[PDB]
């Protein structure tokens, strides 16, 4: 089938379906995923307790 | 002598109703030969699921002789007078007509009446024409153009009376009975629904007299002389795709619902199709043809042929187009076509219509080129319009059409409408109803 409108439409739908949770998070629980340790300016004389990547 | 006058000077069409309700009409000319026949308001549409195809089976026996004079005799008697006997049957109209010298106008009329009123229906003949019709179906099955139009209806009027083929189902033809056929005739072939029309060197009176003489059968109850109105047929924007990459070319038909015989717009609609017109690889005009679609068709090798149409019916119709193309040029063709429909609705020119009109005028005039064609026009106008519309009139209605008018009507019938489409053959490149549906708006 032709991509348009079938998938152009289907993708635009899938865009809003995911975009909702993204925004919901980004806006209501902003730092839900970030380490609070990064609200402290880098300091070479204090190793954090648990250094782990994202 | 101006066209204007040559029109006024066209003799009138005489119409008189007998007592049983039959209408006799005719146009007298100075011609030694003529065409007389009965045009009936019957056909597949009037059929049902169980008798679909009867009217056609009947057509197949109408000539195989009557009770008063069997096959051999009937045939021999007609051939021997040099008369030609022909007839047909469509969805809403059936007809049997004869071509002979005016001198035999009455003996003809007799014959006609004997055919519609006393068909033999010889039990033995049926079983033979049954094998015959069955053969005709197989031959017609290989005529893509009619297989397509059938499918077009099949879906454009899906689920209704009009969605049936004139010839009928295979089963229906394998089992129809002497009874069912008889019944069809006795139920449908009736005076109030018939018209004895004729044209040539015939005297209306000599005709109407010979009419009263052989078309007797007077009706008793009120039911017998009121013409039954048919339940309506619902249009449906939809598509049917019968694919077969094995066929050499593809056939495509697209249409919106039509207005129906009585509606005046039909004139403008025809004026419109006159603009788009038609093409076919043997038109020498080639790239200079006036029809934009035809040109593109030529400039870009878009197709083998194409035709616009305005098939009308009592209460509905089909306004669209059909084209035959090669598997790989279906899309461009379709694309361009829908383009023109859009042009009609949004940007028609006075220049365009002016021409379309002349082409249309010449058309109506040519529709009456001989006696059979005239008789066919009389037999129809009455049956459909309830009277006769003379070239003098048609012309006035056509002359009144202007751009601003063509636009409005086409818009009213084409713009943003869900169309019915039927494709047959190697149709892979033509695709998606959705896409086609959107080609229904914005120039």
């Amino acid at each position: 089938i032709p991509f348009h409108p079938y998938y152009s439409f289907k993708d635009i739908l899938g865009l809003t379906l995911m975009l909702t949770p993204f925004l919901t998070l980004a806006l209501f629980s902003p730092n839900l995923l970030g380490d609070p340790e990064n609200f402290t300016p880098a300091n070479p004389l204090v190793t954090p307790p648990h250094i782990k990547p994202e | 002598a101006t066209y204007a006058q040559t029109l006024q000077n066209i003799p009138e069409t005489n119409v008189t109703t007998l007592d049983n309700g039959l209408r006799v009409a005719s146009e007298e000319s100075s011609q030694p030969t003529c065409t007389v026949g009965v045009w009936i308001g019957a056909g597949s549409r009037y059929e049902n699921e169980k008798n679909n195809g009867a009217g056609y089976f009947v057509e197949h026996l109408a000539f195989k002789g009557t009770k008063k004079r069997p096959c051999a005799a009937f045939e021999k008697e007609v051939e021997s007078m040099g008369a030609h006997f022909n007839g047909y049957t469509s969805r809403e109209q059936t007809a049997f007509y004869i071509k002979a010298l005016s001198k035999d106008m009455p003996k003809v009329v007799e014959l006609l009446a004997d055919v519609v009123q006393n068909c033999a229906l010889e039990e033995s003949q049926i079983e033979k024409e049954r094998g015959v019709i069955l053969q005709e179906l197989k031959e017609m099955d290989n005529d893509m153009t009619n297989v397509t139009f059938d499918y077009l209806h099949a879906t454009a009027f899906q689920g209704t009376a009009l969605a049936r083929t004139v010839e009928g189902t295979t089963e229906n033809i394998k089992h129809l009975t002497r009874a069912d056929l008889a019944s069809y005739i006795d139920t449908h072939f009736k005076a109030p629904r018939m018209v004895l029309a004729a044209a040539g060197g015939i005297s209306h009176k000599e005709l109407v007299d010979a009419a009263r003489q052989h078309f007797s059968g007077v009706s008793f109850t009120y039911k017998e002389d009121a013409v039954p109105i048919l339940p309506r047929c619902r249009f449906t924007g939809s598509e049917i795709r019968a694919r077969d990459d094995a066929l050499p070319v593809a056939h495509v038909a697209l249409a919106v619902e039509g207005p129906g015989w009585a509606d005046p717009d039909n004139v403008v609609l025809h004026v419109a199709n006159a603009i788009i017109g038609r093409y076919d690889r043997t038109f020498g005009g080639g790239k200079h043809l006036s029809s934009r679609l035809a040109a593109l068709a030529v400039e870009h090798k878009l197709c083998h042929s194409f035709q616009t149409f305005n098939t009308s019916y009592s209460d509905t119709g089909l306004f669209g187009f059909h084209f035959v193309a090669d598997p790989l040029s279906i899309d461009d063709m379709m694309f361009c076509a829908q383009g023109e429909w859009m042009r009609l609705c949004t940007s028609t020119t006075e220049s365009e219509v002016k021409r379309a009109k002349n082409h249309l005028r010449s058309a109506m005039v040519a529709q009456l080129d001989g006696t059979t064609p005239v008789c066919e026009t009389i037999g129809s106008h009455l049956l459909n319009y309830g009277r006769r519309i003379s070239l003098e009139e048609w012309d006035s209605r056509i002359s009144a059409v202007d751009a601003r008018m063509v636009r409005d009507v086409c818009s009213k019938y084409i713009y943003d409408k869900c169309p019915a489409l039927a494709a047959v053959g190697p149709i892979e490149q033509l695709l998606d109803y959705n896409r086609i549906r959107s080609g229904m708006y914005w120039i």
